[PDB]
């Protein structure tokens, strides 16, 4: 995992602010969490960066919950099975 | 104030010269620099004892005299 | 009308012009009267339209109490334009790269078109453009220098003629810059340099600055600097027009300079790029907003105590004191299958364990303490009963520092009904997960009270899952100390007395 | 103007298991309880027609409640009042304090703030139904509110009329768009027949710009429209017929088009002069044939709807007597 | 001429609606076995819904919502579905994969 | 008052902290519902409203009928987004520095027909 | 501690996806988690017998000669191919490592030997009568199971339809395929019955499926924690043994330091010829 992340872009990248900025540049919120919030925010604003919400840090900073683990998949009610096996409350 | 020798239970009013009391351990008004509270503290499971040569240890169980070896 | 359920899928950052401040402002700060009686003074930095921080009055904008109103922004019309403290460098670069007389650039767009967009403007600024002459203007581009006494003052020395570039003049300069120039230079439409000058700053929502200090100093709060800014803006003449080669009265210059400094300190005071309350100083550092509030949180329904050994507790069990089991609660929704099991808890109340503390009526949307409940009160389907923690309820057991995914595990609670015991008790073999020792170490325990959380804890975070280490794939738990020695002694073939044998009574007594 | 619109929204399902027993019935019922009778997306919603598209009943994932949510794309019947619309029935609610408020009593709810600057408005008395015209400003459909908000004044017909310069010929593809507008007039014209011919005559004469005595009705095959003072003895062109002939290759309308005040606005008559031999104070409007036809066609509907609504509002002599002052007010400005 | 910057709201264009694309049953490539996360989520959602409304298809009676949900999952009576989102193409589609828990394999949850 | 979270420690009768490390552990375990509970229900968790049309914090109140977006006078399309008062304060502070935060709500998705 | 936080934020966004890959917002970081798609806590060390055997020993031990059929020659040839591949790959690992040495013990998701032994003991029936048809059926079953083994990374629908398998998934299943071939060789499973063989295969497949990494796993955080924990032991231990200090080298690794700043650099050069390497005086020259 360590090596694959550090060699993802075809060049050895660090596990530091410089390395993160090269692997996930658009992820303004994640880079803000790491360090230097004000500089990252200023560069994002002037750049007009669009930050997709993924990972752990960005949803957490946006007040949401990361879409991982139990939240990776989606649960949708089975209308057909419910329709055929259940009765409406207003009976 | 409150009478000296009064059980100062949690969530009670002890007017001092500080009414709130939320320590959760009952106390007693020792004096009324005033409003002294004293606790009758024994050795309790979880208290820490140590020999003179370090060896700190936590009291994990208490047994009656009949159960001791 | 109802607001549907949605989740954020992306965040777009952009520079906010004074037009945005005008559009999004509920109120417009006009007066500097701090307070009009008990209620906030109208048209002041504490106007209730921006929000509420007390239980006496609600949010005028959205009619919510202190909780449930998120804070509602305002406006402040600045008589003299103000440069944005957060983008000084961008202003400098744009001034370097742009003709002052006209909006046409003084550099070659093709000279930098090859570079990736974020770098284009930086490269143009770095390139020396001190003596070039504009193609459509015979004017020669001046030399731009930053004053060494402040972070927000720009001087234009033209052939040795030193002149200060006031914010209104800079606004005029950037107003003529065409959109094609910004696009070619790399910046987007929303980052047009004209935005970098504000004639109406935004008053933060009252939520950001709840320290109103009502109810009767040495402490310094964000409200003080905002009040000072309002007062100085009032001092400034409302209709002030500056020209590139125009002089201004000395007092006016000092007033504008101090307003600029006030705004700069309000936004960034201690930021590097004691009584310094700044909006941006709140973000960085371990004690900053991001690291202390957003990443990590203080929580309710949690307990902490010293740990101790207990050979009679299983590996996946924790001994919980009775008093803590009474303090922490578990919320159960009354239903037809639940009612019979929940009735004993309701009847016991707070008198005898197991009991309850509160009940939430579905019809009334209110919670009632069990003790003061009236006899007419019953348990109807749909109510929530907050019962006590009983043996068998799962709980989250945590030891800090949390260096491994085993640092938090779910243990089935065993309630120690002896009032004397006041420590969490776990099997010694369980200490491997948490890297713990019964030497005064403390651990955190919280009982999930929501059905989803309880299901997650019991099915996912059970310590049974952490038996095999993720780090090494080998076992984590096993016999230690007395258990190892006793295993050796029991399995030992010969003892000093003779052959290692026992009679039927003691063989049975081993398994009891 | 009643019309069909398509909306998109998300519904919170508080009992997903019970909701899914009958999605269609539950979905429609939820939409009606939320949107019907409220302004939404710059429109007023009258009744939900149906659901075009929906999504499965998703389960909320950012909170621990088991509730679900559903995306739905439904088409409703909405009313969008434009500028210069004529509202027949506007009951005054509050005239005192130089403030004149009146809520319409028609299918499309709206609250009209009538300015006190005009003297004619001050003549209105609380509790009196008085025709009103919406001002040039657009109607504010504040979301969530149960009725639109606009400003208008007592309808006093104005002699100032506008000519439109016609340069481009009407494209057959464009014709198809206009035929829909033509279809609206046909229904309105048919409805006008049902109303007694006596009541329409009184009101149309009252709101005619020029005073006219009882004369033979300028009957048309499409409708029995009334007469008026001919300007330059010109021959009006039946626009409704024109589109009917436009479908038969008769799409020659390059000449100028206008409807001088001497024309009864309700009747589908257009004075298409070859040239601008009009007393038009303002210069002709350089507009496409579609823009001109749409401008003039919608004008017919506005007035035709006005007359039919007037008859229903005032159907007994008691009411007409109650508003004699209102009727007399038009006479003062009558020319 | 001089240009006044518009507000960010005017430039903003909200994301266009997407159209769910159910991959045909025989073109599915994801695992036919519930992951521990998916089974946990199914049980939790069903338990909360039981708390909201007690109707169930389970014949045996239990006094707590969690047990009813777990036994519904194990006996293949849970009325929910699992939707796996594979890709969100830029054209405006949300390609997903609908799986029926009543037919998939159930992990070892005990 | 600022963040809405429990006060600090036993001295103030507040709560106990679940720092970043505990959150890393919980995320590694995949216990997202536990995170929801502890960090929203037992913490400053709140409901925030954002206009889908402009991605800006709208105004919504059910009891007192309010459905209003400042930027979109009409055309307002408000959706409720679960958030945390700390996050809302964070975004408000970022706005206070003239950094315009625009939240792009997830698009509505419909079945083919 | 400090490097722990930096690594956590560096690897945070690596989350497994529905293809079992590791990606950061659809950008691949791994074609398959750990190149095997397995959970770190579902592995147990197992020994491969054929790795160290000689040619003659391997033929004597694994070449079944009960039936004169080409199928058994083919099976033995497959065993030989797998042995040679294991040697070539892991001999190469030696040639770019300072001291890493080839071993015949690897961590695998399923211990096939344990399954076979437990089935034998539970349902012991003695030496079964030589049934020629039964042996061929078992060999065909194991061959088909090995062929379909990569499908554990796909549903059972694709296995039934026999759709094409990705090459990377085939590689991921290669190691377990070789282990199954070793532990289910016709010589080894000579007493197993066809029903017992099917039960063994079903148990193997179930255990393999139960070991795959879950879809929403935050594997980056797991890696960060698992690699940060041993570092502290190195930090203190290196201090006692103390360039090469506890903190100097890890910072060099995790900061992508240039060669100029790479203190404590080293090389392992080897002599031009296999013959001259034995002599130490030539090496010293
Ligand atoms: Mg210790
Ligand atoms: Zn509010
Ligand atoms: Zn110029
Ligand atoms: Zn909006």
């Amino acid at each position: 995992m360590y090596a694959d992340l550090m060699t993802r872009t075809g060049q050895v990248t660090s596990l530091e602010k410089a390395g993160l900025n090269a692997r996930e540049p658009s992820n303004v919120l994640l880079r803000m969490a790491l360090s230097s919030p004000v500089q990252v925010l200023t560069d994002a604003a002037v750049d007009s960066a669009v930050n997709p919400i993924y990972g752990i840090a960005a949803p957490t900073l946006m007040g949401s919950v990361p879409r991982i683990g139990t939240m990776y998949s989606d649960i949708i009610m089975d209308e057909k099975y419910i329709t055929e096996n259940y009765k409406s409350v207003d009976s | 104030f409150v009478p000296v020798g009064t059980v100062v239970k949690k969530g009670d009013i002890i007017i001092g010269k500080s009414v709130m009391y939320g320590f959760d351990e009952p106390a007693v008004v020792d004096a009324v620099g005033l409003m002294r509270l004293r606790y009758e503290r024994n050795l309790n499971i979880g208290d820490k004892m140590s020999s003179r040569s370090g060896n700190k240890g936590i009291a994990a169980l208490a047994l009656p005299t009949s159960d001791m070896p | 009308m109802e607001a549907g359920y949605a989740e954020i899928a992306a965040v777009q950052f952009n520079i906010a012009g004074d037009n945005d401040h005008k559009r999004q402002g509920v109120m417009e700060v006009t007066i500097s009267n701090l307070f009009e009686g008990t209620l906030p003074a109208e048209g002041g930095i504490y106007d209730a339209r921006m929000g509420t921080t007390d239980h006496h009055y609600k949010c005028i904008t959205c009619s919510h109490q202190r909780k449930q109103c998120m804070g509602h922004p305002g406006i402040l019309q600045m008589h003299a334009p103000v440069l944005q403290p957060l983008f000084i460098a961008e202003i400098r670069r744009w001034l370097r790269v742009i003709c002052l007389n006209c909006g046409a650039p003084i550099v070659d767009l093709k000279r930098y078109e090859h570079l990736i967009r974020p770098k284009r403007l930086i490269e143009a600024a770095s390139s020396q453009t001190e003596g070039k002459q504009c193609y459509v203007c015979k004017a020669v581009h001046p030399k731009i220098v930053k004053d060494s006494e402040d972070y927000f003052t720009f001087w234009v020395d033209q052939q040795g003629k030193i002149d200060k570039l006031y914010p209104q003049i800079i606004r005029e300069i950037f107003s003529r810059v065409t959109y094609d120039t910004v696009v070619k230079l790399g910046r987007s439409k929303n980052s047009h340099p004209e935005k970098l000058v504000l004639k109406a700053i935004q008053i933060p929502p009252i939520s950001i600055r709840p320290g109103i200090r009502l109810g009767i100093q040495s402490f310094h709060d964000i409200n003080n600097v905002i009040q000072y800014l309002v007062r100085k803006n009032l001092l400034i003449p409302k209709d002030l027009q500056i020209v590139r080669g125009q002089k201004i009265p000395l007092n006016i210059d000092r007033n504008l300079q101090t307003i600029q400094q006030l705004y700069y300190n309000f936004l960034l005071d201690s930021v590097s790029t004691r009584p310094a309350p700044s909006i941006m100083r709140r973000l960085p550092r371990k004690e900053g907003r991001i690291r202390k509030s957003l990443l990590g949180s203080q929580v309710w329904s949690i307990s902490r105590s010293t740990i101790c050994g207990n050979s009679d507790l299983h590996l996946d069990e924790v001994g919980y004191p009775i008093s803590f089991a009474r303090t922490l609660q578990v919320a159960e929704t009354v239903q037809h299958y639940n009612i019979n099991r929940l009735m004993p808890y309701f009847l016991n109340g707070k008198r005898q364990y197991p009991g309850c503390s509160r009940v939430y009526k579905q019809i009334t949307q209110s919670v009632h303490d069990i003790e003061g409940l009236k006899q007419d009160f019953r348990l109807e389907v749909g109510d929530i009963l907050y019962r006590d923690v009983v043996t068998g309820d799962v709980a989250f057991f945590n030891r800090q520092p949390s260096l491994e995914r085993s640092s938090i595990g779910v243990h089935r609670i065993v309630v120690l009904e002896n009032p004397k015991i006041s420590t969490f008790q776990m099997n010694v073999s369980a200490c491997a997960w948490y890297n713990a020792d019964f030497d005064g170490d403390q651990m955190n325990l919280w009982v999930p009270w929501s059905v989803m959380s309880r299901v997650e804890a019991e099915l996912l975070c059970s310590v049974r899952n952490w038996f095999i280490s993720t780090k090494s794939s080998g076992p984590v738990n096993g016999q230690v100390q007395d258990s190892t020695v006793g295993s050796f002694l029991l399995t030992r073939t010969n003892t000093p007395m003779g052959k290692n044998v026992m009679n039927k009574l003691h063989a049975m007594g081993l398994f009891q | 103007m009643i019309d069909q619109k398509i909306f998109e929204t998300t519904l919170n399902i508080d009992d997903p298991t019970n909701f899914c027993t009958n999605v269609e019935a539950h979905l429609l019922k939820e939409l009606e309880n939320i949107y019907v009778g409220k302004c939404f997306k710059n429109s007023f919603i009258l009744n939900i027609t149906g659901v075009i598209q929906r999504s499965p009943c998703f389960i909320m994932r950012t909170n621990n409640s088991g509730r679900g949510y559903m995306h739905v794309r439904f088409s409703a019947v909405v009313s969008y009042l434009n500028a210069f619309d004529l509202i027949a029935a506007v009951k005054i609610i509050k005239n005192d304090s130089n403030i004149i408020l009146g809520e319409s009593l028609l299918t499309e709810p709206v609250t009209i703030v009538i300015p006190s600057s005009e003297s004619q408005n001050n003549v209105a008395e609380v509790g009196q139904i008085v025709p009103v015209q919406l001002a040039n400003s657009s109607v504010y459909y504040i979301p969530g509110r149960q009725q639109a908000s606009a400003t208008g004044s007592i309808f006093i017909p104005k002699h100032t009329f506008s000519v439109y310069h016609v340069q481009e010929e009407l494209t057959q593809e464009q014709a198809l768009n206009l035929t829909k507008l033509v279809n609206i007039i046909e229904m309105l014209l048919e409805s006008r027949s049902k109303k007694d011919f006596k009541q329409i005559c009184f009101f149309e004469k009252l709101y005619y710009t020029y005073s006219i005595s009882s004369d033979e009705i300028l009957d048309l095959k499409i409708w029995k429209g009334p007469k008026g003072k001919e300007m330059s003895r010109l021959k009006p062109c039946n626009v409704l017929s024109f589109l009917y002939d436009a479908l038969k290759n008769k799409s020659s309308s390059l000449g100028f088009w206008a409807r001088p005040p001497n024309l009864l606005k309700s009747s589908p008559l257009a004075y298409q002069q070859d040239q601008n031999s009009f007393n038009a104070t303002e210069l002709p409007i350089i507009c496409s044939a579609e823009v001109m036809f749409v401008t003039l066609l919608k004008e017919i509907i506005n007035y035709l709807q006005f007359m039919n609504d007037l008859c229903d509002t005032f159907n007994n002599e008691q009411l007409i007597k109650r508003h004699e002052n209102i009727w007399m007010l038009i006479e003062q400005r009558k020319i | 001429e001089i240009v006044e910057s518009p507000s960010i709201c005017e430039g903003f264009v909200q994301a266009s609606s997407q159209t769910l694309v159910i991959i045909p049953d025989n073109e599915r490539i994801t695992s036919n076995v519930l992951t521990t996360f998916e089974a946990t989520r199914l049980v939790a959602v069903r338990a909360q819904q039981l708390a909201i409304n007690g109707s169930t298809m389970l014949k045996k009676k239990y006094s707590s919502p969690i047990d009813i949900a777990k036994q519904e999952l194990f006996n293949r009576k849970i009325p929910l579905l699992v939707m796996r989102c594979i890709k969100v193409t830029p054209e405006g589609q949300k390609i997903v994969e609908i799986w029926n828990p009543r037919e998939m394999g159930i992990p070892l949850l005990d | 008052a600022l963040t809405g979270q429990p006060l600090d420690g036993k001295r103030s009768h507040g709560g106990l902290r679940l720092g970043e490390m505990e959150h890393w552990v919980l995320t590694a375990q995949g216990a997202m519902q536990t995170i929801i509970e502890k960090s929203h229900d037992d913490s400053d968790g709140c409901i925030s409203y954002i206009c889908r049309n402009c991605g800006e914090p709208a105004i919504y109140n059910a009891s007192h009928p309010i459905y209003k977006c400042m930027n979109c006078d009409v055309q307002a399309d408000i959706g409720m987004v679960d958030s945390r008062r700390s996050s809302i304060v964070f975004q408000h502070e970022m706005r206070a520095a003239n950094v315009n935060i625009t939240s792009v709500l997830s698009p509505r998705v419909f079945q083919p027909a | 501690g400090y490097a722990n936080r930096k690594a956590i934020f560096g690897l945070q966004s690596c989350i497994v996806d529905y293809y079992r890959r590791v990606s950061i917002d659809t950008r691949l970081v791994q074609q398959l988690y750990g190149e095997d798609g397995l959970d770190a806590r579902q592995l147990e060390t197992v020994r491969f017998e054929t790795i160290m055997l000689s040619d003659q020993e391997l033929e004597d031990k694994f070449k079944y000669t009960g039936i004169q059929s080409p199928l058994f020659e083919e099976e033995f040839s497959r065993l030989k191919k797998d042995r040679d591949k294991y040697r070539q790959i892991f001999l190469n690992v030696e040639n770019f490592n300072f001291s890493q040495l080839l071993t015949d013990v690897r961590q695998v998701p399923v211990n096939v030997a344990s399954i076979v032994k437990n089935i034998l003991l539970s349902s012991t029936s003695g030496v079964l009568p030589f049934d020629e048809k039964s042996i061929l059926q078992k060999y065909a079953m194991v061959k088909t199971f090995c062929k379909n083994l990569p499908y554990v990374f796909i549903n059972n629908i694709q296995e039934r339809l026999q759709t094409p398998i990705p090459v990377y998934l085939k590689r991921a299943a290669a190691l377990m395929r070789m282990l199954i071939r070793i532990e289910l060789a016709t010589v080894k499973t000579l007493n197993i019955t066809c029903e017992q063989m099917s039960a063994i295969l079903d148990l193997i497949r179930l255990q393999y499926t139960q070991s795959l990494i879950n879809y929403g796993e935050a594997v980056g955080i797991l890696a960060a924690q698992s690699v940060s924990e041993p570092l502290t032991q190195y930090m203190l231990d290196s201090h006692h043994r103390s360039n090469k200090s506890g903190i100097v080298r890890p910072q060099e690794i995790f900061s992508a330091k240039p060669v100029e700043a790479e203190q404590s650099s080293e090389m392992l050069l080897r002599l031009k010829n296999p013959e001259v390497e034995t002599n130490k005086t030539y090496a010293q020259e």
